[PDB]
RNA sequence: AUAGGUUUGGUCCUAGCCUUUCUAUUAGCUCUUAGUAAGAUUACACAUGCAAGCAUCCCCGUUCCAGUGAGUUCACCCUCUAAAUCACCACGAUCAAAAGGGACAAGCAUCAAGCACGCAGCAAUGCAGCUCAAAACGCUUAGCCUAGCCACACCCCCACGGGAAACAGCAGUGAUUAACCUUUAGCAAUAAACGAAAGUUUAACUAAGCUAUACUAACCCCAGGGUUGGUCAAUUUCGUGCCAGCCACCGCGGUCACACG
RNA sequence: CCCCACUAUGCUUAGCCCUAAACCUCAACAGUUAAAUCAACAAAACUGCUCGCCAGAACACUACGAGCCACAGCUUAAAACUCAAAG
RNA sequence: ACAUUUAACUAAAACCCCUACGCAUUUAUAUAGAGGAGACAAGUCGUAACAUGGUAAGUGUACUGGAAAGUGCACUUGGACGAACC
């Protein structure tokens, strides 16, 4: 629960899987433009330890901070795959969906 | 953000630390004194005016131990300053003595003993301080028993001291504010506090040492 | 306590979804029944022309 | 004029009117909303109007938005313990969503009042110092006290130029 | 520009301010090299007395000597100031009357 | 990820930078065996 | 900005430049007193004097204060844990390094690629990756976000070692610059060092000296400087004659000049 | 400038070159005709959204750098001095 | 590169290396000489542009000429064609 890594929980998009057991994840935060007072995305890349090499490019993942950094740039681990690329399960209904259409009707299992 | 490594700052640091251990100034060099001018030649600093008389007329601890067979191991050594100040017997029971071989007369070095101050004996032996002072005296064997013969005085002392005016008023006011009604006056407990004399031997293990720069 | 209330709110909303989805299928089935009828006539009419 | 539709959203006054100050547990807020469909209108308005207010009050919370990934809009909060709070927002108005998340994950009005009182104690009326930090710079400002020599020349007897001349 | 475009460019990059003939300094010390006159541009006509000085910076520049009558010679010390002489194109320095060798104009 | 011309000066420098790396790898490994051999001799 | 002058034969539009406001240095001319504040142009070279001692010897201190702005994303937050203070083993608290994470100047993209800058494994070793137009890598500029902080302490980022012989401590001098404070006094106040202490030391500091740079208050006798075509408050008569000169902008002066003396 | 003659060239095949008043000088997409319609002229006035581009004239379709089958080339593209206008 | 201890009736002594760097590399000032741009009351030759400017103008490109410029090819209107039938 006590870790030296500043970012404890961050969600991001997996953008690279060329390193062994390391997923390169793009994390975007909304930052206020002081002059325009409009929020613009600012993106930062995080290396996440993926022991099982289950991450595919384009999937949304949840990263948990490691207690201490395991490498120079590897400070996080893959806690969860929130949305698998092209294989999303609707969290509200629990059914497989393809974009905005249900692949299996929510009424099948009542 | 990548700091450019400074490698000469670490090299010199190690070299300095080493030279301070190899070219260290020995006890003979540091604590030598010129009795004609009463100045330490190594540092070239004059001794205090109040210390001049004692330096001329007194001997160092190991100056007395230099003439003893085993450097006065297990021999009681008092100090003139203690004899003058305190009536109660104050002495170090020597346990270990490491003499300086570089000294021609073996008159410098370090000593460890058990301190008995004002008739109170410490439980454990610790390093003796001010070993280089010209203040020590050797207790003769025939006189050792009589010198150490002391009767414990009554320890009765004041345990409670009145709070200072403003503090007391605030404490009492707080009682009444919280609803406590007590006629007793708040009193500090000084029994835990023990005021040692200013000349009580301090710890020689945490004391520093003069550096190597010779004059 | 608030997490249990949130989960209860999500379950209530799920029941309303199931009701809404059931009605939409009924309407879907009807529209799909009429499209199939129209399509079948078009295919038959076109098949006759090619024959 | 100011650019964009509803330019009011880009004003510090509007950005400070958000009433949702998340508890310290909340770390990440994900907003999954659909760009079309009447059942998702509230989520679209909540993204349009309220995310700027939420982010302004919670600068260190990561807000990430995903378009047209699921048939229905929903919010998910990732708490520091690891708990995930899924809030379904379909059919709800943007005001209802804003009030729902305030109840379940927003600091109550009492907690916020207390924090503001702790800030008050940082500045002490009696402390003398520069105007940025203190009300008064010198005691000479207090009426009755000897005034500053810059404004009122001190008596000659209180000036060291003549405390020495009189003595010698 | 759009709000996205304005964010990407950022605030206007203030065009860097140009240092004039004195190099952002009120006055410069100079040594007189030669004294000549220059004909003004249209529609004016005159023989405006000027001099060429080597400034303490090392640059050599033409400086207008104001007033009626100057006694400046070569290898003399003058203090120059800014202020262009509208008549003479490219004369952007003026000799200060009353400092070092350059004396005050003699009354009438 | 990036759309930029790979002109001649870049193609040549990138080819050399890969060769220099490949050579540095080999020399770093030849300074592994020599160090191992000397350590083995002491024993 | 409450705006103003200025493009043309004239109008409207656009546009730059400039005027009017408030400061800070320097120059000219000029100046009476009092209080207070502030006070080399240059990290250029420095004569002389002083600026750290205390104390019954050991220690402690001289690693602070004071000074400078050369370099420059070490200053802030989180984690972690030294030294240090709470008389001492505690104790936790306070304070705060190293280390880990995050954040954090300006201009230039005619600086567009960097060239080893990644990951895995106990290791062996394997894999070929890593940063970058959301500005990597570079160049240039600058002390900063001022209850103050950061950095430097003659130079080689460092300082074992070399160059070499050091005022960026106070006062002072040379050179240099448009840039110009005394080679005063005292430890009485506060701060620091040391002592168990009475006390000792301190160019920190305090009280003075110098200077219209600024503020405040006076002043019986004592006022100067700039300006006077328009913008913009305010010119009489002569002299001069596109000459001599003036001008922030527009412009004036070739014999009747409110513009020059 | 007018007349006559004739060549490169206009054509074919195979590679280059990469420019134009390449301008309908009016960007793509989605709407609107009610208010203030609206400096002038031109081809009525506007809204949403996005990308590209522009900040006095001239220097300058220029210098230097970089890239390019281009080698008297094209693309990108400044500054110093000058002016109080240019338009 | 390199070095492995003495001493021990209490506990101590001993410890100390060498390689860089110059007409290398980076940026900038100076220029024999060779040219540009701007400024500049009254110089010379022609008359290219502004009117159908007396061959309408201009863009790209090519060749050509003391000099503005000329001509070929395509393109533009930021020219015109007199706006019922004669
Ligand atoms: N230059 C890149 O490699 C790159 C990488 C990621 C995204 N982009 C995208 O390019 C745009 C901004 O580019 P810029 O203005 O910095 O470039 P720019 O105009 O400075 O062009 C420099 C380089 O960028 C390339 N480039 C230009 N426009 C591009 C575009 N739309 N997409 C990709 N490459 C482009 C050019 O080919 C050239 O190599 C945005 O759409 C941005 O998301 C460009
Ligand atoms: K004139
Ligand atoms: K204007
Ligand atoms: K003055
Ligand atoms: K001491
Ligand atoms: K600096
Ligand atoms: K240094
Ligand atoms: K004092
Ligand atoms: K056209
Ligand atoms: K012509
Ligand atoms: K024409
Ligand atoms: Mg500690
Ligand atoms: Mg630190
Ligand atoms: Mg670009
Ligand atoms: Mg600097
Ligand atoms: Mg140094
Ligand atoms: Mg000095
Ligand atoms: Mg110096
Ligand atoms: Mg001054
Ligand atoms: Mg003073
Ligand atoms: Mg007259
Ligand atoms: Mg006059
Ligand atoms: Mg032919
Ligand atoms: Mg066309
Ligand atoms: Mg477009
Ligand atoms: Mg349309
Ligand atoms: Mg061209
Ligand atoms: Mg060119
Ligand atoms: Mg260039
Ligand atoms: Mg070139
Ligand atoms: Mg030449
Ligand atoms: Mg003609
Ligand atoms: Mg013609
Ligand atoms: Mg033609
Ligand atoms: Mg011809
Ligand atoms: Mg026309």
């Amino acid at each position: 629960v006590r870790s030296s890594v500043h970012a404890r929980w961050i969600v991001g998009k997996v953008i690279g899987t060329k390193m062994q057991k390391t997923a390169k994840v793009r994390v975007t935060r909304l930052v206020l433009d002081p002059y325009l007072l409009k929020y613009f995305n600012k993106r930062k890349t995080y290396f996440a330890h993926d022991a099982l090499q289950q991450c595919t490019v384009g999937d949304i993942v949840l990263l948990r901070a490691l207690p201490v950094p395991r490498a120079k740039h590897v400070k996080h681990e893959l806690a969860e795959i929130v949305f698998k690329v092209g294989k999303v399960i609707d969290p509200v209904t629990g059914k497989p969906c393809a974009g905005t259409t249900y692949l299996e009707s929510p009424l099948s299992s009542e | 953000k990548k700091v450019r490594p400074r490698l000469i700052a670490e090299l010199a640091r190690r070299v300095r630390a080493l030279r301070e251990q190899l070219n260290r100034p020995r006890d003979s060099q540091l604590y030598a004194v010129d009795y004609e001018t009463l100045t330490r030649p190594f540092s070239g600093r004059r001794l205090p005016v109040r210390a001049w008389a004692d330096v001329r007329r007194e001997s160092r601890l190991l100056q007395l131990l230099g003439r003893l067979p085993l450097f006065g191991l297990g021999r009681l050594v008092t100090r003139k300053s203690w004899l003058w100040q305190h009536d109660e017997p104050c002495y170090w029971r020597l346990t270990r003595v490491r003499p300086d071989y570089t000294a021609q007369n073996l008159d410098h070095g370090k000593a460890w003993g058990i301190l008995t101050f004002k008739g109170k004996t410490e439980s454990e032996a610790r390093e003796i301080e001010h070993v280089m002072y010209h203040d020590w005296r050797l207790v003769p064997k025939h006189e050792e028993e009589a010198f150490t013969a002391f009767t414990p005085a009554p320890e009765d002392s004041l345990a409670s001291v009145p709070y200072p005016p403003l503090l007391r008023a605030m404490i009492i006011a707080e009682r009444q504010k919280n609803g406590d009604t007590s006629t007793e006056e708040p009193m500090l407990n000084v029994q835990r506090i023990r005021m040692e004399p200013w000349d009580y031997p301090a710890k020689q293990e945490d004391k520093g040492r003069a550096k190597g720069t010779p004059v | 306590e608030l997490m249990a209330w949130n989960q209860a709110e999500n379950r209530r909303l799920h029941e309303l979804r199931i009701a809404r989805l059931r009605q939409e299928e009924r309407e879907q089935e009807q529209r799909q029944a009429l499209e199939q009828a129209r399509k079948a006539e078009e295919v038959q009419a076109w098949a006759q022309r090619k024959e | 004029p100011m650019k964009g539709r509803f330019p009011i959203r880009r004003t510090l006054q509007y950005l400070s009117q958000g009433n949702v100050v998340f508890k310290d547990s909340v770390k990440v807020m994900t907003v999954n909303y659909n760009t079309h469909g009447e059942l998702g209108e509230g989520a679209r308005k909540f993204v349009f109007f309220n995310i700027p207010q939420i982010q302004y009050k919670n600068p260190w919370v990561q807000i990430m938005m995903f378009k047209n990934m699921t048939p229905s809009p929903f919010l998910r909060f990732y708490l520091d313990s690891g708990e995930q709070v899924l809030v379904d927002v379909e059919t709800k108005s943007n005001k209802e969503i804003m009030e729902h998340i305030r109840k379940i994950l927003g600091k109550n009005e009492e907690t916020l009042r207390e924090e503001e009182e702790e800030k008050k104690q940082l500045s002490h009326p009696a402390n003398f110092g520069p105007r940025k930090y203190c009300l008064r710079e010198c005691i000479c400002e207090v009426e009755g006290q000897v005034p500053c020599p810059s404004l009122v020349p001190l008596p000659k007897e209180m000036r060291g130029k003549y405390k020495a001349a009189l003595k010698a | 520009a759009t709000l996205n475009q304005m964010h990407r460019l950022g605030p206007p990059k203030r065009p860097p301010r140009k240092l004039g003939p004195t190099e952002g300094r009120p006055q410069l010390k100079g040594v007189v090299l030669c004294t000549f006159t220059r004909k003004p541009k249209k529609p004016n006509s005159a023989n405006r007395k000027c001099c060429r000085v080597r400034l303490s910076t090392g640059r050599e520049a033409v400086c207008f000597i104001p007033g009626e009558g100057h006694t400046l010679q070569e290898h003399q010390i003058v203090l120059v100031e800014g202020g262009r002489t509208q008549d003479l194109p490219g004369v952007k320095l003026t000799v200060v009357r009353g400092k070092y060798d350059c004396g005050h104009v003699q009354k009438k | 990820l990036y759309y930029r011309r790979a002109h001649r000066r870049f193609v040549t420098k990138k080819a050399l930078c890969i060769r220099v790396f490949q050579e540095t790898q080999k020399l770093k490994k030849r300074r592994r065996a020599l160090k191992a051999a000397a350590a083995a001799q002491k024993q």
